[PDB]
């Protein structure tokens, strides 16, 4: 057989051999250099046309020599020296040039190749632009192509939920031209949000659907029921017609997802909330976090969409309020803006007011996020959690929001040496990111606001009160044994510190 | 009914 | 017919018969030397793509020819001539020459990219990368390595519940480029796992579907409503077309697979928990067991990970609590680094402190293994388990972990249905070939032994009353007339191991 | 006896 070079010799040399050429004339000569049979002469010498023994001569060829000589030797032969020097001096440029093209960009309009027809049919969604996290995209379009060469590996873009995730693939994977076409082939992008022990099996019948051809879809089976073992095996063969593939598994919930993306051999993204999930892999895991939108990059957003910014001091403290309560949140910010009316500051310290006094359910709208508000999204954040865990973090409500304490201070309203209060914390930021981790100056913990008020009109209107007594309890407790800067052990005692929330959170439950 | 659905 | 090595010669030699070759200049040249039929010749002559006429050449054919001559009095004349001397060369390096086929004919083709293929398209998992288990891996390959040869063979991989087996036959399949390749053409690894006895019938007919064709898995009939007679005829027939096809049989715990395994004259690797079910079959069998991690080789697997090594005295003995407590087990080790968080060694003894105080749960955690903790996996080694076998498990609670005692010791609280108490050791044995559970020594003097994961695992798990009951019913027959096991002048006093005692009964107060 | 198994 020939190779890539030679057949794209013989190949892209065909609005040429039409106009001269005759295979008879060479029939002889490879009957007789010994490379052809009388099968074969009679194959191409009895037709028709003359396009006819073109493709035969192109088809036949193909086969019984060992490269491509006499073909060479042959139109020198011939008077048709002109396609001669052409093919001699393509094996020029093929032989003697170690250099030739690298996979790049030979024919233009890639950018309706990929951009419209490989990201689209590859289920990839319409990529965010008056906006763009710089740093996160970029390190993941990096952090790809460090893999394009991997047999298998996974990408884990973990954060918060409404926190941005799925967007950044989006932009990271639209922005460039190299990730598809270049590093890899194709995309599959599709979303998980699987609970039952039947999603996590159904996601792969529709990844080994989105890989078949447009021929079969008809012919779609009944396959719901077929093993797993079958399936599988399903995927890895239409998955022979599937090189470098990449896979985006937007919104990951269950282990069980990430098992099989392993059994297959698959190369992932993966957008999810929960990073734990990875512990199931094993394997060159490569984890990146999206953080909350920093106090700075929040003004870049509202900047971005045309929301006018603050001069008075209470104004720029206006909208520090919203940034501190948002806790750093993309698509709060966003429920915020599309619910801010006539765009006054004005009507967005109303919002201010009425997210204190009645959550996030004062701000809950309709936004390119798949939930009217972020603690819909949590909820489920809520659901997945350690029987005991659910109940920690139904109690860090009776905690201070934007405050780092210790873990005794902790302790005292948290289920059960009390460090087995911090292991059900870590536990709790790994799962949603829900608390906030800091080892040092002392081990420390910390609740954010999003994931305050969610709680506030989400646990018990009891366990609301109960909490903030248990804790005056066990506070004075630390009472009878005897900015940055985390609070002293020699002032545990008084959480009066915080007298000013604790006083509403404490006319809340109460009434 | 400590949360709500949950 | 053919054979397994015709079709190995004509399956090794696919890449090319795929490069360069058609059917139908064969079909005339054959028609000839009277290996096929209209119908054959209808069937591979009007086919719309070539890798068609070919794969039904190349059944057809394994099926057809009284010999393996009118392939190379063939890719001779029609100038593929380069096909019919790789040919010759195999059956020439297999008939006379042997032994030089593995070396000349069949390795100089090898691709560390073919194996991943292999690999995926049989079912081997992606083998295990920070850590690998040296001698085992290695006497493994070595073992696999010595019976290719074999016409059929049983491997028995089994070790303890989360021991690191399945994790061996992986990195043992991902290792050498020999085994997929050189020894063994193709491979199917199957997890089993069966307790039904539907489940070795499932299971085979995951075999047959695993050796079919892409085409033809359209085609799949309701063939579980088929017999077993037929599935078995069945494989042994889409099993020409499989020369050489190493098979992994994960997890076997039905004495009924290794059965049918062994009707269908097959070549399997098993991992098991369970060693009996080699009592099934009449055969060659070789064992090889995957102990404990060595209290040295668990240091290995710990600095593999990115943990931080001991240098106080009280640090290294933080590890031996490690090495002592999930006596040397991987799963439970993994579980416990999975559960190191901050990555201190403080947090370890925490763990180390977690763990005596509220058994495996304490470290239970999302793993490379398939069960949350060892607790699920043992609880079906206890389920499986012959009723009376099941009752003396539940009571070598009430002894001492890692401490070796003698029989009789055992007899006190061990049941049965006379004066000679040799039933408990025969209880004992079964007990430990059976999950790996206790812990056979044969002298100075019979005595056996419960490791820690083994115990924590009883202790949190049997009836609350049969510790205490078991605590009493040793004191009774407890008073009658270092590397040291207790003496028979002072076994009256069991008061030596008095600490883990006080334990127990702090417990079975609770 | 045994704590379900
Ligand atoms: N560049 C951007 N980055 C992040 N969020 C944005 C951006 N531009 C707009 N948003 C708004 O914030 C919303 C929430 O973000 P997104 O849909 O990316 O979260 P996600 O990571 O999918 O979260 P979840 O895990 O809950 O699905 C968007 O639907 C949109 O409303
Ligand atoms: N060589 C190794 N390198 C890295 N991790 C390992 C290794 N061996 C074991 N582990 C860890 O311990 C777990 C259990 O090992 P494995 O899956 O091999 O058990 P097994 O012997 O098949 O037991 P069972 O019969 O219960 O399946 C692994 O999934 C992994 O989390
Ligand atoms: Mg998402
Ligand atoms: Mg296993």
């Amino acid at each position: 057989m020939l190779c890539e070079i030679e057949c794209r010799a013989l190949s892209t040399a065909h609005t040429r051999l039409i106009h001269d050429f005759e295979p008879r004339d060479a029939l002889t000569y490879l009957e007789g250099k010994n490379i052809f049979t009388e099968d074969h002469s009679e194959l191409i010498s009895k037709m028709s046309t003359r396009l006819e023994r073109i493709a035969n001569f192109l088809r036949i060829y193909r086969r019984q020599a060992s490269e491509l000589g006499p073909l060479i030797d042959f139109f020198n032969y011939n008077n048709q020296s002109h396609l001669a020097d052409f093919l001699e001096d393509y094996i020029d440029f093929a032989i003697n040039e170690p250099d030739l093209l690298r996979p790049v960009v030979i024919a233009p309009q890639f950018s309706r190749q990929m951009l419209d027809r490989k990201l689209l049919l590859g289920n990839v969604p319409k990529q965010m632009t008056c906006y763009i996290r710089e740093y996160h995209v970029d390190r993941v379009i990096k952090k790809l192509d460090e893999m394009c060469d991997l047999d298998s590996f996974f990408l884990f873009l973990h954060g918060r939920a409404g926190s941005g995730k799925s967007v950044i693939a989006s932009q990271a994977l639209s922005k460039s031209d190299q990730l598809i076409g270049i590093n890899y082939d194709s995309i599959v992008w599709l979303k998980d949000s699987g609970t039952a022990p039947k999603s996590t099996f159904d996601l792969f019948t529709d990844i080994l659907l989105m890989l078949k051809s447009e021929d079969d879809l008809l012919n779609f089976p009944s396959v719901e029921h077929v093993t797993s073992v079958v399936l599988k095996r399903m995927i890895c063969n239409a998955l022979i017609d599937r090189p470098n593939t990449l896979f985006v598994f937007d919104d990951v919930v269950q282990e069980e997802t990430i098992r099989w993306a392993q059994e297959l051999r698959l190369r992932c993204l993966v957008t999810t909330r929960d990073v734990e999930i990875s512990n199931a892999a094993s394997q060159t895991c490569e984890f990146i976090e999206v953080t909350s939108l920093e106090i700075d990059e929040c003004y870049d957003f509202l900047e971005a969409y045309g929301m006018p910014m603050p001069v008075g001091e209470k104004e720029e403290d206006v909208l520090n309020k919203t940034i501190e309560l948002s806790s750093g949140n993309p698509a709060t910010l966003m429920m915020f803006f599309k619910s801010c009316e006539p765009k006054t500051f004005e009507k967005m310290a109303q919002l201010n007011n009425k997210l204190e006094s009645r959550g996030l359910v004062g701000v809950e709208c309709i936004t390119p996020y798949s939930y009217k508000s972020l603690a819909m999204a949590l909820q489920r954040c809520v659901e997945v959690l350690s029987d005991e865990d659910r109940s920690a973090l139904a109690f860090a409500v009776v905690m201070p929001p934007g405050v780092d304490i210790p873990v005794k201070l902790w302790s005292c309203v948290i289920p059960v040496l009390d460090d087995e209060v911090a292991d059900r914390l870590k536990r709790l930021s790994k799962r949603g990111a829900l608390l906030s981790g800091k080892r040092m100056p002392v081990l420390t913990f910390k609740i954010d606001h999003i994931i305050h008020m969610f709680l506030k009109h989400v646990v018990d209107a009891q366990t609301i009160a109960n909490g903030i007594s248990i804790l005056e309890q066990r506070l004075l407790e630390i009472g009878n044994n005897n900015e940055t800067v985390i609070r002293p052990e020699d002032f545990p005692k008084f959480m009066q510190l915080h007298q000013k929330f604790y006083d509403s959170l404490k006319n809340f439950a109460c009434c | 009914p400590m949360f709500n659905f949950m």
